[PDB]
């Protein structure tokens, strides 16, 4: 499962719905605090369509649980992120992922 | 970082007001966000120092300190009993915002290098007057004592009318009228008693001081001519101050010095009495609240009050001197403060090693903004950070405080500098000489030679170097902007010296000696300590034994030694929910690991601490004991109290070897080794200890993902000090199994080459950044407070050592 | 002062008389400064005034200074050295050649008056000759 | 955990008022203190 913890409030009403393209800025860390990904390092917001199984399940649920303009911490368990296989060379097997996501806009 | 609940939680954002409350009695630190309580507190933390408000930030922020009074009006009422922070500013200071532990600053002509800052201690606010009760006044002294109590009031009253004070039936600030203004008998007896006790006390104080008073002439004392009183001088009551008058008496520099000592003791006695009654210090007086602007130890008092007290005491000292009683300032006993360790106190700044020059004629300048302990000159690339500059063969420097040239010792040379003076340092690697100029004039030794040093072996080259003592400021100009040099043209240009950084397109990078203790491998050639790696035998595990090379002999070094092992054990991310041969299943499924320390017979167990440290232990405490260990409890509760969690955090988990010394054996050097075993359960966070098999009562609980290094703190008392034994117990794994992944299931004890003993070193070389955050601090107003601003971003590429979390 | 020092170096009776006088009168040269060639007041005063002389010559003339020292070592006269400087006044050090001369010339031109001078070749052939002679004789005096 | 890791990080600095309070047996200093900080501007992601 994915746990969502607000960091900064959003608008409070506009939530993503299936088929919409969420634009986000995120920083990913392993549970022990090691950074492994960040869209701000590439200076380009990450766009993904909700409901097309493009991102991990934890992301699919957590970002849907957020509102436009909101920043939140997502804690995702292994079964929701990558499971036993992991991401070879990036994420170890059975790893819990902590993300710092910000939903910039909806399109 | 521990999440803490509050209404509408959010990362600090514009228009947020954070209220911080510190209660030193518990002790406890609590917060409020926009007036709502933050459901979490710090408590039970160390109190061996002074606390200050602090804000830390990166670029892109603008905040304001609100301290109450005229220094920022609070948006919320302080909780009952808490005092505005502005009241804590000391008498001889002015409130302002400042950086912390800065080694560098901006200045009119460029960056200023700054030495360590002298700080106060929480014990500097404890008045410590000399004992004056066992003292018994001499009979002749007692005769003047009665006169002293009342006559002092007389001079006061004359000064009080001079202040415009007139007796007030009722005291009034507008009136400037004092109820306590009247005759000594007229004055209330309890207040009068404090006056009489004080006059006797001054005589006892002198006896404690050791100055000796006996009357050369009794007749001279009998002759008194107290000054008369004018009618305007007389108080509304009509009492006239009649201080006795003594124009003839004179002082001596020792006698004046003895009167300054007398004024200190009097004030300290008064301060101790008021503290006992329950008063405290406050920048703004509050009589109903028992807060006084003068309730500090005499040392921290402002100059005006010091002068007033000294005036009163010197008047009183003179009256005794004129009576005929002889005052002889007590002999002065040599004393040394040694506030800190000199080898690690002065901050050394050197150029980066890659700039070392091996030929040519080079010149640079050093302007002394202050006039204290500062050294400047040339150093070899292998200069050490924990040795005074020029105390060994690795640096040739000039000390302008008194005038000295330092290289393998001190010799007189040159003259002392003054504020603003520029010292020019020249190295000539063709003649192998070093020259120093002061404001363009070549400094000369006593023999008249114009070279401070000569016949210098080039070796690996030389770097510009300087050393600033506590509270010193210098300006190092290496000559990138040849126009900025102030005396290069006057002396050095024609002689053919080039500014050190003449054709460098970038400023020269500098390193400084950082006084943050760090663990480093024990040097293979350390003159006093030696580590031996013992292989495991048929009955002994692998060991790392420490021996004191120069024990017993002269020049032996005996001081606290902090040792750890180079590799940590890491607790699991998730903790478990809620013959004498090993049993295979048990030993293959256990999560408990073990290691022991053997303290050899002759090594005092009372001088040994065994246990673990975290990556952030940095205490080089020469008087270490378990009470000095950093600790703090973080307590998170519900919105109506109801504590939900209470976590204790520390960086040192150890047991004292003295806890295992039998009372009978106590006081006698034992003839048996003491083996202390440490057990850690990496899946539950529990840490336990045993002493010679018996389980001890000490136990610790840590959190998941914690990193612990095996550690031993010892004050050597023998040639064989201690021995890390990396063995195992029955059904318990050795440390190698926890440290190395490939050995996770190997129960055979091991000590691979990576595992070694490291000791705590007090100073290290650290690279100064080329650029620094530009912080603007000002006073926004009497209501807005003190503004802090930082807008320009600054980033660095960090290199992280994983096992050391650094 | 440089002319007096040149006479002192050239003559040998001068050195003998100076050494005698100092030894006989027990005059401590160190007393004035704060028996030996280093202690000789004649050379000490020249070495203390030398910077004022080196200040006369612009850095571009350092090459001509080396050249003039080279002939004077060939034992030529003042008129000779002046003539060679006058003729091959085109062997002056160039600025673009090395950066060192760049900052040296920066300082020199920054100093007022120095920028206005060094514009008449007679000035150069004179100053280089004088300073080169003094440096030559200083070199011999310091050398064994 | 074996190779040295790298990353770009922000420089951080600290600022304090010259206010120092502590406790000791027989000290002349009060025990309870209070202050506030108001945040005017904060750029959450001035850098990465
Ligand atoms: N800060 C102090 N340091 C030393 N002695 C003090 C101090 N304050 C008071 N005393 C002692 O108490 C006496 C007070 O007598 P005095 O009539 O001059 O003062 P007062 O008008 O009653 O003022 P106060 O309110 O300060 O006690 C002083 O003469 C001195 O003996």
């Amino acid at each position: 499962g994915v746990q969502v913890e607000t960091i900064s409030p959003g608008d409070g009403r506009t939530f993503p719905k299936r088929g919409q393209t969420c634009v986000v800025h995120y920083t990913g860390m392993l549970e022990d605090g090691k950074k492994f990904d960040s869209s701000r390092d590439r200076n380009k917001p990450f766009k993904f369509t909700l409901g097309k199984q493009e991102v991990i399940r934890g992301w699919e649920e957590g970002v849907a649980q957020m509102s436009v303009g909101q920043r939140a911490k997502l804690i995702i368990s292994s079964d929701y992120a990558y499971g036993a296989t992991g991401h070879p060379g990036i994420i170890p097997p059975h790893a819990t992922l902590v993300f710092d996501v910000e939903l910039l806009k909806l399109e | 970082a521990r999440p803490v609940t509050s209404p509408g939680q959010h990362l600090l954002a514009p228009e947020d007001v954070v209220s911080c409350c510190l209660d030193l009695s518990v002790p406890s630190i609590s917060f409020r966000i926009n007036g709502c309580p933050v459901q979490g507190v710090f408590e039970s933390f160390n109190l061996d120092g002074l606390f200050f408000p602090v804000v830390s930030f990166s670029a892109g922020i603008k905040v304001r300190f609100l301290l109450g009074g005229r220094h920022g009006e609070f948006k919320f009422l302080p909780p009952p009993g808490y005092a505005p922070c502005h009241e804590a500013v000391l008498p001889r200071e002015r409130l302002h915002l400042q950086p912390i532990k800065e080694y560098r600053r901006e200045g009119p002509r460029g960056p200023h290098l700054v030495g360590p800052s002298r700080c106060l201690s929480h014990l500097d606010f404890v008045p410590c007057p000399v004992d004056t009760i066992q003292i018994v006044l001499p009979p002749h002294l007692e005769r003047i004592r009665e006169k002293l109590a009342e006559n002092i009031h007389e001079l006061w009253a004359l000064t009080r009318i001079e202040q415009g004070w007139t007796y007030g039936p009722v005291r009034d600030d507008n009136k400037r009228l004092h109820p306590c203004l009247v005759n000594f008998h007229s004055l209330p007896e309890p207040e009068r008693n404090y006056n009489l006790q004080m006059s006797g006390e001054t005589l006892k104080t002198l006896l404690a001081l050791g100055c000796h008073v006996g009357m050369a002439d009794e007749k001279a004392e009998d002759n008194l001519k107290k000054t008369k009183l004018p009618k305007t001088y007389m108080m509304s009551n009509g009492y006239k101050p009649a201080p006795l008058d003594l124009s003839h008496v004179r002082l001596t520099p020792a006698q004046t010095t003895l009167v300054d000592r007398l004024a200190e003791n009097g004030h300290n006695v008064w301060a101790r009495d008021r503290v006992a009654q329950g008063w405290s210090y406050s920048a703004v007086q509050d009589i109903p609240a028992r807060r006084n602007p003068r309730l500090v130890p005499y040392r921290l008092l402002d100059e005006a009050t010091k002068r007033s007290n000294r005036d009163s005491l010197c008047q009183a000292v003179r009256t005794l001197l004129g009576y005929g009683y002889n005052i002889e300032p007590p002999d002065q006993e040599p004393s040394q403060v040694d506030s800190q360790s000199r080898g690690d106190r002065a901050r050394i700044f050197r150029a980066e090693k890659s700039y070392a020059v091996q030929s040519g004629r080079w010149y640079f300048e050093f302007e002394a903004v202050t006039t204290g302990e500062m050294r400047v000159g040339w150093a070899r690339p292998e200069l050490r950070p924990d040795v005074e500059l020029g105390a060994d063969d690795l640096a040739y420097v000039f000390n302008g405080h008194r005038g000295q040239r330092w290289h393998l010792g001190s010799e007189p040379f040159g003259r002392p500098w003054q504020s603003g003076d520029v010292v020019g340092c020249m190295i000539d690697l063709t003649e192998n000489t070093i020259i120093f100029t002061l404001n363009g004039e070549v400094l000369m030794s006593d023999s008249g030679s114009e070279t401070a040093f000569r016949d210098i072996e080039i070796g690996d080259g030389f770097l510009p170097v300087c050393s600033l003592g506590p509270g010193q400021v210098g300006h190092l100009n290496l000559g990138q902007d040849v126009s900025s040099l102030r005396f290069f043209a006057i002396c050095g240009l024609q002689e053919g010296f080039e500014p050190f950084a003449i054709n460098m397109q970038r400023p020269v990078t500098t390193w400084f000696s950082k006084s943050l203790p760090q663990f480093e491998p024990v040097p293979l050639e350390h003159p006093h300590y030696e580590v031996a790696r013992m292989d495991g035998t048929v009955d002994t595990p692998p060991c790392l034994r420490l021996t004191h090379r120069t024990w017993g002999s002269q020049n032996s070094l005996v001081e606290m030694l902090f040792l750890r092992l180079s590799l940590p054990v890491q607790f699991h991310q998730h903790f478990r929910c809620t013959d004498n041969r090993d049993d295979p299943e048990i030993i293959l499924n256990t999560t408990t690991y073990y290691y022991s320390v053997r303290v050899f017979a002759g090594q005092e167990p009372s001088c040994v601490w065994v246990g673990w440290v975290t990556p952030d232990y940095h205490q080089h405490d020469m008087s270490f004991d378990l009470s000095k260990v950093r600790a703090v409890t973080v307590t998170m509760g519900d919105e109506q109290g109801n504590v939900h969690s209470s976590l204790k955090c520390s960086n040192c988990y150890m047991v004292w070897g003295g806890d295992f010394v039998s009372p009978g054996q106590q006081g006698r050097i034992s003839h048996t080794d003491l083996v202390i075993g440490c057990l850690v359960d990496l899946a539950t966070g529990l840490m336990t200890f045993t002493a010679n098999g018996k389980e001890s009562n000490t136990f610790f609980q840590v959190e998941p993902n914690t990193k612990l290094f095996p550690a031993v703190f010892v004050l050597p008392t023998h040639q064989n000090v201690v021995q890390f034994e990396l063995g195992k117990q029955k059904n318990i794994m050795p440390l190698s199994a926890a440290m190395f992944l490939s050995e996770r299931k190997n129960p055979a004890p091991q000590c691979p080459p990576r595992l070694e003993v490291q000791m705590l070193m007090p100073v290290s070389w650290s690279r100064m950044p080329n650029h620094f955050l530009q912080v603007d601090t000002r006073r926004a107003g009497e209501r807005l407070g003190w503004a802090v601003q930082c807008q320009e971003p600054l980033m660095m590429m960090a290199l992280h050592i994983p096992e050391e979390n650094r | 002062v440089g002319e007096i020092f040149i006479y002192w170096s050239k003559s040998h009776n001068f050195k003998r008389e100076e050494q005698n006088f100092v030894v006989q009168n027990e005059i401590n040269n160190m007393s004035f400064l704060t028996y030996s060639v280093q202690t000789s007041l004649i050379v000490a005063t020249l070495k203390k005034m030398l910077p004022i002389g080196l200040n006369m010559c612009a850095p571009t003339d350092q090459d001509l200074i080396v050249l003039a020292k080279a002939r004077y070592a060939l034992k030529d006269t003042d008129e000779e050295v002046r003539e060679f400087l006058q003729n091959n006044l085109n062997l002056q050090g160039k600025v673009e050649g090395s950066p060192s001369l760049r900052w040296q010339m920066a300082l020199y031109r920054g100093v007022p008056g120095r920028e206005e001078d060094a514009d008449d070749p007679e000035k150069i052939v004179r100053r280089v000759q004088e300073v080169s002679a003094v440096l030559y004789h200083l070199d011999q005096t310091e050398h064994p | 955990e074996l190779l040295l890791q790298t990353n770009l990080i922000n420089y951080v600095t600290s600022i304090r008022p010259n206010i120092f309070v502590g406790r000791a047996e027989g000290s002349t200093q009060y025990g309870k203190w209070y202050f506030e900080v108001m945040v005017d501007e904060v750029a959450p992601f001035l850098t990465a």
